């Protein structure tokens, strides 16, 4: 991945052109960089959304409703 | 207040080294502060701890 972008990056300096082939095999290797990296959040509750009676909020849990983003 | 007496075997004796009448106090003041105080994050605080009880 590293190499590829770099050579993309370079090609200009000699005043070259990237084939189709290299654009593909870039591509892939970067995509797979970004399998890597890839993270997806969670949306937590907003913080004024009631728990429920059935979580046993008066002995069990202290929280009327969800604490929210920390 | 305190007081001590004399010693003579005589009466017509009213003028004598008398005794001394002196005051005294106690005084009270007060103290330096007794504080604890915390900083916090609200949102870890309530997690789990509602009204902070």
């Amino acid at each position: 991945a590293v190499g590829y972008q770099l050579l993309l990056r370079m090609l200009s300096d000699y005043s070259l052109e990237p084939t189709p082939q290299v654009l593909s095999n870039a591509q892939r290797s970067y995509d797979a960089l970004m399998t890597d990296t890839l993270v997806v959040p969670s949306m937590r509750r907003r913080g004024d959304f009631p728990v429920g009676q059935g979580n046993k909020y008066d002995v069990f849990t202290s929280d009327r409703y969800y604490p929210g983003d920390l | 207040h305190q007081f001590s007496s004399l010693r003579t075997p005589t009466g017509d004796i009213s003028g004598q080294n008398k005794n001394n009448l002196i005051s005294g106090k106690a005084t009270g003041r007060v103290g330096n502060y007794i504080t604890v105080a915390v900083e916090y994050q609200q949102l870890e605080e309530a997690i789990k701890l509602n009204q902070l009880e």
